[PDB]
RNA sequence: AUGGGGAAGCUCCGUUUCAAAGGCCUGAUUUUAUGCAGGCCACCAUCGAAAGGGAAUCCGGUUAAGAUUCCGGAACCUGGA
RNA sequence: CUUGUGACGGCCCGUGAAAAUCCACAGGAAGGAAUAGUUUUCAUGCCAGGUCGUACUGAUAACCGCAGCAGGUCUCCAAGG
RNA sequence: CUAAGGGUCGGGUACGAUCAACUUAGAACUGGUACGGACAAGGGGAAUCUGACUGUCUAAUUAAAACAUAGCAUUGCGAUGGUCAGAAAGUGAUGUUGACGCAAU
RNA sequence: UUACUUAUUCAAUGAAGCGGAGCUGGAAUUCAUUUUCCACGUUCUAGCAUUCAAGGUCCCAUUCGGGGCUGAUCCGGGUU
């Protein structure tokens, strides 16, 4: 249900106990007016609703993903 | 007459027309006189009133609806308290007012 | 709708000033001004009622 | 007379504070570059004294009658000046215009302020202002 | 044969009356302690219209004297009465529209609407839109106050009998013309199911005493005994005269 | 352009009804939405609201009256006759 | 329905009415499970709406035949902790 | 076009339901901190949600008219010229 | 084919640029004089009788001039009441009423 | 004929302030002194009026809490 934008609290949501899963999406999509780039979406379940926290920068994209919880049960895509 | 000499301040003197502005009058003291209508209600009358004696300005009650105080200061609305600022020609102050 | 005001934080149903949810600002500032001048003139009779009973 | 001075008693008519006690302690008649208008400067009371009694009794008394004061930038148009007084010279130096802005100096003001109404009300000086005006 | 009309109406079915929008029962306050011997003060609250009354009613809302609440009562707003204007109710009571006050303690001459046949009845005489009471006289040692009703007929009752002074909001109701069928039709909708009504000499003999004949006519004297039998009184009934009431009335 | 040379407000009702009906009629139409000077604050903002109930646009109070007008005749001589006799209890 | 009032009687009348009409908050227990202590409130049945009032759910998919009910996903309301 | 909604306006001798239920406010009984006390009307977390209907026709054949009867039977959706 | 009827912006303290609407009137040309081309869609006038009017009824042979209606007029009654209900009653309708009212013609 | 209340009858009220006497006022005019009659908390204002009441006073053995009396005159229990 909800949308999430400080990295910071993501990352302290993803460390919330009651957190069993997660999943991580990619799209296509484009930037401003011509060309492509590679969007994605980091959704965390928490017990009552569905957080997701976009993440346009394709490179913070690949430090964020280390920094998941090794037991966190991501689902890539 | 009472009328007759409001003509007098209304033509040579200073003056404010209304509730809000008499009471920017009374608290500045610039009032000498402020002049309450028939049916303005109770509350605005008491509150000038108090208003009144807290500066030590004196309170005539004129006998007749806010619609006709508006023909007595000639202006074409209707007016529920006058305020006196400055007495021109007339003699309002120092008569039986 | 009346069942959805307990479902609502209680600053939904305010505003601060004294009698929040219940007048319209205005009628508070009326019933502060009228009490006060009442409250006054009441004083206003009490004392010049002992003076007609002391110098009648 | 210009009756806007540091000892009128007035009450708030609007604003959450509406309805409670204040005494003016700096007048700035006309003009302000912020607040635009005539406006008081006042320390009035937020929290009054509870009624007290003869059952009250130990630390009751002393918690009955602990004030929360409240210091107040006004409009001129929402006090009612009232014919009652009292003096201002604990807190003519604590309530400033540069006591306004930043808080902690609201704080250190209010705390003035509060040692001083509980010092008027303890011994019943000025009793009228330490009562709700009840509408 | 058949019972006829103004039999049904009794048993109360179809006739009975249309209730569902009324205000409530207009009353006087009831006659406690602070009535008899002083005043109490009421605020008008508003003036509504109470459905299927000729007259307007008041919500005049006063403290309760042995318990901390409001207690309202429902008045019949006389003329002139505004909302948020103070009414004052008892013996030691001023003499202004709106009041209620003993018929002793008003002199003769004062114009007193809703006013109690006995005391305590909360409000019996003059209550139709328009209608009032005169006081024409006392006789204080047996406190009676003599009054002369909207009819014209002389009672005399108790001082200790309350009125309301003034008369009732809305006269002249009925000087403007019903006009056209459906008026009456909604008139009654709101009061009862009196509307529209048969002539009981287009009945048949079965139906009405006035029934039947080869050619409508009441065929006997339509002036009938104030001693009839239900299912005979239809026509004038008990009339002492008859015909155009030439001249003036008025009583003397 | 002065519509119609009579009926007034009373020409909805056509032909219909008889013309004292109608005339009759449009005094008491007249009388009952035409607006009245409130009493209380001097604006003529008093318009009607079923059988004799007169209140005010701003200003809102509510003052009982006539079925078709605000002051009845019989109530205005009421009044001063309630004036006079009371009169008698201070003077 | 009921205290009642009629009626030979099946029953008829009355619905808060000529009635001694009932029960919540906690406290007093630390013989103990719940008596007494207050302070309250005098509201006096009940039945009567699948078109009136009314707490809260949605899209996608699926069956020979069920779906705002199943499956998938994402919400919400209420009671208790 | 449909439907919804608002700010108005006309109309009445017509002025056009009730209760459950939820909220607030006035009040200020009372309960509460510095060695640390109050707060679950903010957020996050836990469990629970019974019983009964749910298919289909609703009509020139699933209803009522002796019937698979040209009759009768309450309503929502509504494209282009 | 002509003409008339609009929106949008920037102008120191006359105008220009563009966008989007079917109305209405005028004028040419044209035909086997036809064109609301199907569909859709009022007969009119003069009287007499009669009920004012809109409304109502005999389901299943009568829709009328008959009933009603506003309007008019009469009657009864201040509650210990008027009219009417019940076998009775600490019973009932009008009545949440009160003569600008309720009942009865 | 006209009085009486207790039968019977009617009204009202979550049966609230009835009756009788007295404190204080004061109109009153005194033919020894009172012979009586009225009275005896609220009226510019669409505010506020509730915790057996604050106060005063006495008790409990001084705790927090809590209670009398008075504040609210007496007598009769015939709800009016
Ligand atoms: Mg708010
Ligand atoms: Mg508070
Ligand atoms: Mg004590
Ligand atoms: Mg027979
Ligand atoms: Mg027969
Ligand atoms: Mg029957
Ligand atoms: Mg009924
Ligand atoms: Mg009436
Ligand atoms: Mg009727
Ligand atoms: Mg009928
Ligand atoms: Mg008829
Ligand atoms: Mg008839
Ligand atoms: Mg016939
Ligand atoms: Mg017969
Ligand atoms: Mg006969
Ligand atoms: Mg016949
Ligand atoms: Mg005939
Ligand atoms: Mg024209
Ligand atoms: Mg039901
Ligand atoms: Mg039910
Ligand atoms: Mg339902
Ligand atoms: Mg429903
Ligand atoms: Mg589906
Ligand atoms: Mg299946
Ligand atoms: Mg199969
Ligand atoms: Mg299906
Ligand atoms: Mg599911
Ligand atoms: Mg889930
Ligand atoms: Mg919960
Ligand atoms: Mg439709
Ligand atoms: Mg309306
Ligand atoms: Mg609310
Ligand atoms: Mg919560
Ligand atoms: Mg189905
Ligand atoms: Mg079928
Ligand atoms: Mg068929
Ligand atoms: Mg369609
Ligand atoms: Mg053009
Ligand atoms: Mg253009
Ligand atoms: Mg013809
Ligand atoms: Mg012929
Ligand atoms: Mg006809
Ligand atoms: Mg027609
Ligand atoms: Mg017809
Ligand atoms: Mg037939
Ligand atoms: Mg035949
Ligand atoms: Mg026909
Ligand atoms: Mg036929
Ligand atoms: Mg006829
Ligand atoms: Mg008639
Ligand atoms: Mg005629
Ligand atoms: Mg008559
Ligand atoms: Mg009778
Ligand atoms: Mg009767
Ligand atoms: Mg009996
Ligand atoms: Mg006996
Ligand atoms: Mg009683
Ligand atoms: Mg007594
Ligand atoms: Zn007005």
């Amino acid at each position: 249900a909800r949308e999430i934008t400080d990295i910071k609290q993501f990352l302290e949501l993803t460390r919330r106990a009651d957190v069993k899963t997660a999943t991580v999406k990619i799209n296509k999509k484009l930037n401003k007016a011509g060309k492509p780039f590679r969007q994605t979406k980091f959704k965390v379940r928490g017990s009552s609703s569905l957080y997701t926290l976009v993440i346009n920068d394709a490179g913070k994209a690949k430090k964020l993903i280390q920094s998941l919880p090794p037991t966190l049960k991501v689902n890539r895509l | 007459s009472i009328n007759q000499k409001l003509a007098l301040v209304i033509k040579s003197g200073k003056y404010t027309l209304g509730y809000k502005s008499t009471v920017k009058s009374l608290r500045q003291g610039k009032s000498k006189l402020i002049i309450i209508a028939a049916n303005t209600p109770v509350l605005r009358k008491s509150e000038l009133e108090y208003y009144a004696m807290l500066s030590k300005t004196k309170v005539y009650y004129f006998q007749g609806g806010n619609n006709e105080l508006g023909t007595a200061v000639g202006k074409l609305f209707r007016v529920g308290v006058v305020s006196i600022l400055e007495a021109g020609d007339s003699d309002i102050l120092t008569t039986l007012a | 709708r009346p069942r959805q005001y307990a479902t609502v934080s209680k600053t939904h149903k305010t505003v601060s000033r004294a009698y929040g949810g219940s007048r319209c600002a205005n009628c508070v500032k009326e019933r502060i001004i009228r009490a006060f001048l009442i409250e006054e003139q009441k004083i206003v009779k009490k004392v010049v009622k002992e003076q007609t009973e002391a110098a009648k | 007379a210009k009756f806007l001075k540091a000892g009128k008693v007035a009450v708030v008519v609007r604003g959450r504070y509406a309805g409670k006690k204040v005494v003016i302690v700096k007048p700035h008649d006309e003009g302000s570059k912020s607040h635009p208008f005539g406006h008081a400067l006042v320390a009035g009371i937020e929290r009054y004294p509870l009624k007290v009694t003869k059952k009250h009794g130990a630390k009751k008394v002393a918690k009955r009658t602990k004030i929360k004061p409240f210091i107040k930038v006004v409009n001129y148009n929402h006090l009612l000046p009232t014919r009652y007084t009292l003096d201002v010279e604990a807190f003519k130096s604590v309530v400033s215009t540069e006591t306004f802005e930043q808080p902690s100096q609201r704080e250190e003001a209010k705390k003035v302020v509060k040692k001083a109404f509980e010092e008027r009300h303890q011994a019943g000086k000025n009793q009228w202002f330490f009562s709700k005006l009840r509408f | 044969g058949r019972v006829i009309r103004n039999q049904r109406k009794g048993a109360g079915s179809i006739f009975t009356s249309h209730t569902r929008l009324r205000q409530g029962a207009a009353k006087l306050r009831t006659l406690d302690y602070a009535e008899r011997h002083g005043y109490i003060r009421g605020i008008v609250k508003q003036i509504v219209h109470d459905s299927g009354r000729g007259a307007p009613l008041a919500k005049v809302v006063f403290r309760d004297p042995y318990k901390y609440r409001l207690r309202e009562e429902i008045f019949i707003a006389n003329e002139g009465v505004h909302t948020g204007q103070f009414i004052y109710a008892g013996k030691k009571a001023s003499l202004n529209v709106g009041n209620v006050l003993p018929l002793g303690s008003v002199p003769e001459g004062t114009i007193v609407s809703n006013v109690e046949e006995k005391p305590g009845d909360r409000g019996a005489l003059a209550r139709a839109s328009g209608n009032y009471v005169i006081i024409i006289g006392h006789n204080p040692d047996e406190n009676k106050t003599r009054v002369r009703l909207p009819s014209g007929a002389k009672k005399v009752i108790s001082s200790d009998a309350r009125g309301v002074i003034g008369v009732i909001a809305g006269g002249g109701r009925v000087d403007k013309p019903l006009l056209k069928a459906g008026r009456a039709f909604h008139k009654y909708r709101l009061k009862r199911n009196s509307w529209p009504k048969t002539r009981g000499v287009a009945m048949n003999p079965v139906d009405h005493p006035h029934g039947g004949g080869n050619h409508q006519h009441i065929g006997k004297a339509s002036t009938i005994s104030r001693g009839a039998v239900s299912g005979q009184k239809a026509g004038l009934i008990a009339a002492r005269r008859t015909g155009l009431l030439r001249g003036s009335q008025k009583t003397q | 352009a002065k519509r119609t040379k009579k009926v007034g407000i009373t020409g909805k009702y056509g032909v219909r009804y008889g013309s004292s009906l109608r005339r009759q009629v449009k005094k008491l139409e007249i009388q009952q939405h035409a607006r009245y000077d409130c009493s209380f604050c001097g604006k003529k903002t008093v318009k009607r609201g079923a059988a004799g109930i007169w209140t005010c646009s701003c200003c809102k109070k509510t003052v009982a009256g006539g079925a078709y007008t605000v002051s009845t005749a019989a109530a205005a001589t009421v009044r001063s006759t309630i004036r006079r006799l009371r009169e008698m209890v201070e003077a």
